């Protein structure tokens, strides 16, 4: 049982 | 002048309502402290909260599978932590602890108590007291226990017996605790 | 936005100063656990919580991307640099202080930003090192912070107690004075 | 560590078959799971990652299904090109976990081996060292058994194994088998005997020879 | 998309130290937070991850089975990531892969592979046996003949048969690594049993490596 992360993305260049 | 700083924040936020019968997710991206671009799972898509976000919401909209992530995240992160919560924070049961003390001015502390939701009301001799009480604000003590002060102007007579009413989803019935002069 | 509940998984932050970086969940405005970056170890701050796996490498390279967003937003921005807060500072007990048992001070610092604070404590002027814990910077919906201290402590008549809080936004170190009454 | 089973080892299949390959893990690990495709002599393919979701490019008659333990691959429709090794891997936490794979060959008639012995050479045997060579030629399907006798000695240790790859036109496979002595034991004994076990035949076949 | 290209092949002794890198070009920002891992294949094996290293940020992440004995860095400003392998033994022979994952996405992008082979072997020619046609080689009315070719260094041999002239039911066998540090290899071929005293039947072996080139004729 593990709760789940958001996860982020890499911004533009 | 002090050190130069720059800050960036990511949030994933879900927002439950009913069980999970209605689930939202708002994932922001905050530089220093302005919110910059958000994904809100009731829009479906990127949206640019300021100007500064403008470039990441166009880049983002367009990489399908970033997109598709995004839409499952309210089923593979929202929908699945909360049904660990049901198994333990939304379990966690703490009674509060109820004392009073005199400050004229009767002072009911109600100690250490999880979750937040409570009432709390005087009685003089079995009449409710609604002038001259004065609640604090709900107060996190940040250990994952509340604690609140509710305060009562009195003048009391002979025989008069001041009660602290406690109602806490904790408590099979509401506990009180009584004063005298 | 309603909700009966509302979660942050996880609160992510990085900033230019150190550099360094904060990795947690939070539940209903408490934490539950943080990523030690260095460490690469999940700390639970629930005891029921431990039966659960959390994944540190989540939390770096969730960082990492933080770390490169941040990076753009500088140069988006060209260099728009954080305002430093004036933090508020509040001191209070756990328990109503009966002298001679145990209770514990409480420090709570408010509207922290950005988050680079020394909260440390005193007693009769002089600092205590034993005794103390903190939180982990706890996120806000305006996108400051705030940090809660603590200090176990036998309340005592001739003993009295500061927070001391240093920060940017503060000209010199704040003192917040605690007495046992 | 999260352990990776994939199962089966190796299938054979026609074109046009559906496929299903199964990965199964120690513990859960939620959709945290890829599948790669990799031919010989290349670098692996991916396929699908989240457990479901299909890598840009990748063919539509590739899907992945499942969550927490249990996991498969399916191929729809396969295609000649479609004939390869597959892989899962875990994407759970670290470290990074790959199953053991499974090879898809090509189905075919079951074709005993022809079995040949070669003793060592004249040329060998004045330089020091002795080589006998068993081959076992155009047989499916590929599992094959081959155990070397030295005077009715199990010999282990001492041979290596070698295949081809799987003609495409009959779906066969050819194997060679060469057991290494030194010329001072070769020159010890007399019944150099090779025995191959193959599905394709009623009783273990055995080829040999005396020495001289 | 980014490409990952490699360093060459190596050949190395027991118990030296190996060092492959891997160099990204042409990728977008998903490049500059992406996730190196090293992977390693062995002849005839299983993929096995071995650990990786995020560039922009942070320390390297290792499995249990490689800790201590690989070392993997990166280097942000020349865009190369490294895989030092050190105290090397014969079971290390293997092809080592570069790839990448962005937040976990899977293992999209992928270098060529490096081969490491460690031996302590320099370079060396082959003999080149026949495997003569016998009453032991013999199927029905065809035979089966053929060019034991061992103890060479390194990899590649080229065989034919009869100068390119003979290819129908020829199978050259993959290399192998002896346990004496060099390779040896087989290549059959199957003929009609009629013919072998009348057909002349040679194996062309060449080893660029030694400037080696072997005919052997092959007769009963
Ligand atoms: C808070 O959420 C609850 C629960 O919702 C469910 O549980 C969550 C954990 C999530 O899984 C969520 O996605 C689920 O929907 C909700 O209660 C539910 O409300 C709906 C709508 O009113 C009810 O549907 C209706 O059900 C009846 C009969 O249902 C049967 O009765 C049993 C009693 O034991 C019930 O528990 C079973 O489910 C069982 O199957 C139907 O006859 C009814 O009629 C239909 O209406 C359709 C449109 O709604 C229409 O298209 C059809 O043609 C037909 O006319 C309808 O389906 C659901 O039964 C109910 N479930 C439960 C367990 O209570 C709350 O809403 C409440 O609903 C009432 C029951 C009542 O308590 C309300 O006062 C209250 O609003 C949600 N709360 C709020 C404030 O919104
Ligand atoms: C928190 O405390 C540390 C340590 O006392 C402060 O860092 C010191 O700052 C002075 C500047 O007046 C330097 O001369 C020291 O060398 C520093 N010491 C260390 C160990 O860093 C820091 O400034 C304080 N933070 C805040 C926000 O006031
Ligand atoms: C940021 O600086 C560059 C270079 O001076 C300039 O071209 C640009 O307009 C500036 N940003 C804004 C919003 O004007
Ligand atoms: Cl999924
Ligand atoms: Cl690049
Ligand atoms: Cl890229």
């Amino acid at each position: 049982a593990a709760p789940q992360p958001e996860l982020p993305y890499p911004q533009p260049g | 002048d002090s050190p130069e700083d720059f800050v960036y924040q990511f949030k994933g936020m879900c927002y439950f309502t009913n069980g999970t019968e209605r689930v939202r997710l708002v994932s922001r991206s905050i530089y220093n402290r302005e919110e910059i671009v958000r994904f809100d799972s009731d829009v479906g898509e990127f949206r640019a909260v300021t100007l500064l976000g403008l470039p990441a919401a166009e880049y983002w909209n367009s990489q399908k599978d970033i997109l598709e992530r995004k839409r499952a995240a309210v089923d593979r992160v929202c929908r699945h932590n909360y049904q660990l919560e049901l198994r333990t924070t939304l379990q966690r049961r703490v009674e509060p602890t109820v004392t009073i003390s005199p400050s004229n001015l009767l002072v009911c502390s109600v100690t250490d108590f999880y979750p937040a939701q409570i009432k709390v009301r005087w009685f003089r001799n079995d009449q409710e007291e609604t002038a001259g009480v004065v609640s604090t604000p709900l107060i996190r003590n940040g250990d994952w226990t509340f604690q609140i002060l509710v305060m009562l102007e009195m003048t009391p007579q002979r025989g008069d017996v001041y009660t602290c009413h406690v109602e806490h989803p904790s408590l099979q019935s509401p506990i009180t605790v009584e004063w005298r002069a | 936005i309603v909700a009966d509940h509302v979660a942050s998984y996880g609160v992510n932050l990085y900033q230019s100063y150190g550099p360094s970086g904060q990795y947690t969940h939070e539940f209903d405005g408490d934490e539950q656990f943080y990523v030690d970056l260095g460490r690469k170890e999940t700390v639970w701050c629930l005891p029921v919580l431990r039966q659960f796996r959390f994944d540190p490498q989540f939390a770096l390279t969730n960082i990492a991307v933080l770390k490169h967003n941040l990076n753009s937003l500088i140069k988006r921005s060209n260099s728009t640099a954080a305002t430093n807060e004036v933090p508020e500072v509040t001191v209070f007990s756990k328990s109503p202080v009966t002298l001679g048992q145990p209770n514990i001070l409480i420090c709570l610092v408010d509207n922290i930003f950005p988050p680079v604070v020394n909260i440390t404590w005193l007693s009769n002027g002089h600092s205590v090192t034993e005794g103390v814990s903190e939180t982990s910077f706890l996120s806000k919906s305006d996108h400051s912070f705030f940090k809660i201290s603590y200090l176990t402590l036998l309340p005592s008549a001739e003993e009295s107690y500061d927070c001391k809080v240093e920060h940017w936004g503060l000209d010199k170190p704040l003192l917040k004075h605690w007495e046992p009454e | 560590d999260i352990q990776m089973t994939q199962s089966p080892s190796s299938v054979s299949t026609s074109v046009g078959d559906r496929v299903t390959i199964t990965c199964r893990a120690s513990q859960d690990i939620s959709n945290w799971l890829a599948w790669y495709q990799q031919k010989p002599g290349k670098a692996p393919k991916l396929l699908i990652y989240d457990s479901s979701t299909l890598q840009s490019g990748v063919p539509s008659r590739f899907s992945g299904s499942g969550s927490g333990t249990d996991f498969t691959l399916t191929i729809s429709t396969l295609q000649p090109e479609d004939f390869a090794t597959y892989y899962c891997q875990q994407f759970n936490s670290y470290p990074l976990t790959f199953g053991g794979g499974t090879k898809v060959d090509i189905k075919r008639t079951v074709a005993a081996p022809s079995v040949f012995i070669f003793p060592p050479s004249d040329e060998q045997l004045k330089s020091g060292t002795a080589s006998v060579v068993c081959l076992l030629n155009n047989f499916y399907p590929r599992e094959a058994k081959v155990q070397w006798k030295v005077d009715n000695a199990l010999q282990s240790g001492n041979s290596q194994e070698s295949v081809t790859e799987q003609d495409s036109k009959d779906s066969t496979y050819s194997l060679s088998s060469t057991l290494t002595l030194s010329k001072a034991d070769y020159e010890k004994h007399k019944v150099y005997a090779c025995e191959v076990t193959h599905q394709g035949l009623s009783s273990p076949v055995t080829k040999s020879f005396n020495r001289g | 998309q980014v490409q990952l290209v490699q360093s060459g092949a190596e050949v190395k002794k027991p118990g030296s130290s190996v060092k492959v890198s891997c160099k990204a070009s042409g990728g977008t920002v998903r490049s500059r937070v992406h996730a190196i891992s090293w992977v390693r294949q062995a002849p005839g094996q299983g993929l096995e991850w071995m650990g990786g290293i995020i560039p922009i940020f942070g320390t390297a992440n290792y499995a249990q089975k490689f800790q201590g004995r690989v070392t993997i860095t990166a280097d942000e400003s020349t865009s190369t990531a490294y895989m030092e392998l050190s105290s090397l033994r014969s079971e290390d022979t293997a092809v080592y892969y570069c790839a990448r994952d962005v937040q976990r996405m899977g293992m999209d992008v992928w270098g060529q592979g490096t081969t490491v082979t460690v031996s302590s072997a320099s370079t060396k020619g082959p003999s080149v046996f026949p495997l003569a046609p016998s009453s032991k080689s013999t199927s029905g009315g065809t035979a089966a003949l053929g060019c034991l070719v061992k103890d060479y260094f390194p990899e590649p041999v080229t065989v034919s048969w009869n100068s390119g002239a003979l290819t129908s039911g020829v199978h050259t066998f993959p290399a192998v690594l002896q346990s004496s540090g060099l390779y040896s290899l087989s290549s059959v071929v199957t003929v009609p049993s009629s013919s072998l005293g009348t057909q002349t039947y040679i194996c062309n072996v060449n080893h660029k490596p030694s400037n080696t080139k072997v005919d052997k004729k092959v007769e009963p």
